[PDB]
């Protein structure tokens, strides 16, 4: 009805829906939010709904969460200013999406070229890694 | 493992008269481990159970009466010795013990519980009333005061139920929650001018200056609830009036919750401006530095077309959180605060004079020295091409020029400087552009540009000239592409061909070779190509054939361009 | 580590045109001005939606 | 931060031009300089400085 002619009522209704909103129905009521800021609003605030998202949505999709957030910073301010996005989500999302995310970081270091912080990267990975059958990080490592 | 545990601990997991006679050496027991052990309340509790299951019912009294004397602060005691009587129907003789335990321990709410509601189960309702009210007569906790509402509203005795809270609220009326309690009770049953009055006696017993918050609250939903709407949204808004608002926000969210609902388009906006100029004002006392909250919060004001004085007033504050750092990161964003606010004072309240403190206010705070601007320079040389005062702007600009060199600061009093038309002002600030960064071949170029704009085709060819002769030139090849460039296009081919072979005398580079022959293609010279090519062949021999290959198929293009038969294998043979 | 390859991106000056010799930064600048102070002057130019609850109360 | 301030001005210079002949002087620098970087990727920490 009103787009951004009323956007600071909307945040209110947003806010007003995610002050008791649960964790399991969020999900979509954040993307809906940050859409609003993203497109009318300033861009620190679509960014800060993206890092309420990854905390406020539940463990099982928090992961897709993170690289919505990992994707928009990369998008607009590049992979430099991404990494503390990454060191967060490999601390708090659940061991085979932390692993996930190692790879996907040690990538990031290597392509740039901070080989020294690659390898710390997979070294905290490798702790939570069994060899006997999570092979193909081995193998990552290994090449 | 072999042993440790799984062996060694698991071996080890598992290696008539009668009845009188079993009476007295029960009591045996019992009576010995009292004269070694009293103060062991569970023996004579056992013990004082034990009688009773064998029925005698005296004995068991005088065990409790014994045990008594051992510790007679003992709940447990007390209540088992009471429980004993009332599960063998001895309710005078309960009663006996529950008015002796509430005698002697009037604070333990279990007595008083579990009298009263025998007295209750009973059917003695007087009987338990009187409980309930010896009971108060101690000032009682809340938690007794609620049992007794209860009490009489499980027999529906609303008006009695009404007395208590208006007693409880003598005892307990510090606390709100009593009092809010209580107008929902009186709410509840329909009561509606005693809830009200209930809230309002409220206020006044908290006090009118020392006003609470949580008795606004909760009237004003009341009355909402009531459909007193317009009563509802008073409350709302005389506690706004007259509470300081790092309070309120309780007030705040419930006023734009009712009104949100209840009130209107021009009602509903206003407010939520209101919180959210609240919401700002409160998020900027946490940190100043929180420049998106100015950003929102000037935005904000300046879109609702709030009064100038208040808009430039929180300018002033914004301006105030100067960046604790000598770096220009952590001014990028803070520079806008001061750009916006000579924007809002220009554009909006078209006081230019005012306007020209903002900018001049800008070049007293940034440091020039360890770095600058251009943005603030710029604009504030053309706010004053407006108002038609050139010779002003010049002044800043030159200003600019003068404490920090900067490429862009040249490249806008330049082109400033262009579209007024006063060519002689630019020409001796490309000469002062050049001095500063000499090897900056771009502007080179661009100051070779004003040359052949003003068809000075004498002035052009000399810059170009001194341009080729500057060593450590950003990239000499744009400058020689642009010198090419201008050579063919006045014609001059034949010192377009002097140039190229001057170039040629600093390089033998493959590609401009090979863009030599190409040149004497588009000439349609194609024997200067040929030899350009014999050239390249007949004296770059040391060159090798991987990279001479491109070179030599170059050639080969010329001659599939010109079709020669025999000057193929004149191609094939080298 | 001498890592930071990312820093091999940027470069200049590749075509070996420059001389790649310069004086003393003052007699450079004194080179370059007394050069075009060489410049020729002269100089001709001419270069002449719907809202209904509001509808029915305004 | 001077790293994208060099390469930006670098990459302008270039695309900002191109031409029918004497385009031969200029390089394609943005596709030498990924040329040059790939080369660079390959990179190892040294050895033996003590042990
Ligand atoms: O001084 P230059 O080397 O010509 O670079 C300037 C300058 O960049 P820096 O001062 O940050 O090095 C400008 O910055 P300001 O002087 O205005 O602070 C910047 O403007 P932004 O900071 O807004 O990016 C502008 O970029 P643009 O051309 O996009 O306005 C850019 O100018 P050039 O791109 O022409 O070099």
């Amino acid at each position: 009805r009103y787009g951004g002619k009323k956007l600071e009522r909307a945040r209110d209704l947003f806010e007003q829906c995610l002050e008791n909103c649960p964790p399991t129905h969020a999900k979509y009521i954040f993307l809906l939010y940050a859409k609003l800021e993203e497109e009318h609003g300033l861009a620190r605030h679509a960014l800060s709904i993206y890092n309420r998202a990854c905390s406020g949505v539940d463990r099982a999709d928090m992961h897709s969460m993170y690289n919505i957030y990992i994707k928009k910073v990369q998008e607009m301010y590049g992979i430099a200013q991404c990494r503390p996005i990454f060191e967060r989500a490999i601390s708090e999302l659940p061991e085979d999406k932390s692993r996930a995310m190692s790879l996907r970081y040690a990538q990031l270091e290597t392509t740039v070229g901070e080989i020294d912080r690659a390898r710390a990267i997979y070294a905290h990975a490798a702790e939570i890694s069994d060899p006997k059958v999570h092979v193909k990080f081995w193998d990552t490592w290994k090449n | 493992q072999i042993t440790a545990e799984q062996l060694l601990r698991e071996a080890k997991e598992r290696e008539p008269d009668e009845l009188k006679e079993y009476q007295r050496k029960k009591r045996k027991e019992f009576e010995d481990g009292i004269r070694k052990n009293r103060m062991q309340l569970a023996n004579w509790i056992k013990y004082g159970k034990w009688e009773e299951s064998i029925g005698e019912i005296q004995r068991a009294r005088s065990v409790f009466e014994r045990a008594l004397d051992v510790d007679h602060r003992s709940i447990s005691i007390w209540l088992q010795y009471a429980e004993m009587e009332m599960r063998c129907k001895q309710i005078n003789h309960a009663r006996n013990v529950f008015d002796r335990a509430i005698t002697i321990m009037p604070r333990a709410m279990q007595f008083w519980l579990k009298y009263s509601y025998m007295e209750e189960v009973i059917e003695n309702i007087p009987g338990a009333r009187q409980i309930f009210e010896r009971w108060i007569e101690w000032e009682p906790p809340e938690q007794a005061w609620q049992t007794y509402i209860n009490f009489e509203l499980r027999y529906k005795e609303i008006d009695r139920a009404r007395s208590v809270y208006q007693r409880f609220l003598h005892v307990h009326g510090i606390n709100v929650q009593n009092w809010i309690k209580y107008a929902k009770f009186e709410e509840r049953n329909g009561y509606i001018g005693n809830a009200r009055a209930a809230y309002e006696k409220a206020m006044e017993y908290f006090g009118e200056e020392d006003i609470n918050e949580t008795v606004l609250v909760a009237f004003a939903l009341f009355e909402e609830r009531q459909k007193e709407h317009e009563r509802a949204r008073g409350i709302f808004k005389y506690g706004l009036d007259n509470l300081p608002s790092n309070r309120t926000e309780e007030i705040f969210k419930h006023y734009t919750q009712h009104e949100k609902k209840f009130g209107e388009r021009v009602g509903i906006e206003d407010v939520i401006i209101s919180k959210r100029k609240t919401q700002y004002e409160k998020m900027v006392e946490e940190n100043g530095y929180n420049y998106d909250a100015w950003f929102d919060y000037l935005r904000l004001l300046e879109n609702e077309e709030t009064d100038r004085e208040e808009v430039e007033d929180v300018y002033e504050r914004a301006i105030a959180n100067i960046p604790p750092h000598s770096e220009k990161r952590y001014w990028r964003r803070y520079i806008y605060l001061w750009i916006n606010y000579a924007l809002y004072e220009e554009l909006v309240a078209k006081d230019f004079d005012r306007a020209r403190q903002v900018y001049k206010a800008c070049i007293d705070i940034i440091p020039h020295k360890t770095f600058t601007f251009a943005k603030v320079w710029i604009m504030f040389a053309h706010f004053e091409i407006r108002q038609l005062d050139l010779n002003a702007a010049r002044k800043i600009m030159g200003v600019a020029i003068g404490k920090c060199p900067k490429d862009k600061l040249f490249r806008a009093y330049i082109d400033l400087e262009l579209q007024l038309r006063e060519f002689d002002r630019c020409r001796k600030l490309y000469e002062k552009f050049l001095e500063s960064s000499p090897e900056s071949s771009q502007t080179w170029i661009k100051f070779a540009e004003l040359e052949t704009l003003l068809g000075d085709t004498d002035r052009s060819r000399a810059v170009f000239t001194i341009a080729v002769q500057q060593p450590a030139l950003d990239m000499p090849e744009l400058l020689w592409k642009a010198y090419i460039d201008f050579e063919i296009a006045c014609e001059e081919h034949e010192k377009a061909r002097d140039l190229y072979e001057t170039l040629l005398q600093r390089t033998n580079h493959i590609k401009v070779w090979i863009s030599m022959a190409e040149f004497e293609q588009t000439i349609g010279n194609f024997e200067g190509a040929r030899k350009a090519f014999e050239r390249a062949n007949q004296s770059l021999e040391n060159a090798e054939k991987e990279e001479r290959l491109m070179l030599l198929e170059a050639w080969k293009e010329c001659e599939t361009k010109s079709g020669d038969q025999e000057a193929l294998k004149r191609v094939e043979t080298m | 580590t001498p890592a930071g390859s990312v820093a091999a991106t940027p470069f200049r000056d590749q075509m070996r045109i420059n001389e790649e010799i310069a004086g003393s930064a003052l007699e450079q600048k004194a080179s370059l001005k007394r050069a075009l102070a060489s410049l020729p002057t002269p100089k001709n130019d001419f270069e002449v939606w719907i809202e209904d609850a509001s509808e029915r109360a305004e | 931060e001077q790293i994208v301030k060099i390469g930006h001005a670098s990459d302008s210079v270039r695309q900002y031009i191109d031409g029918t002949a004497t385009s031969g002087l200029l390089t394609d620098y943005t596709e030498s300089a990924r040329a040059n970087a790939v080369a660079a990727r390959t990179m190892r920490t040294p050895m033996l400085k003590d042990t």
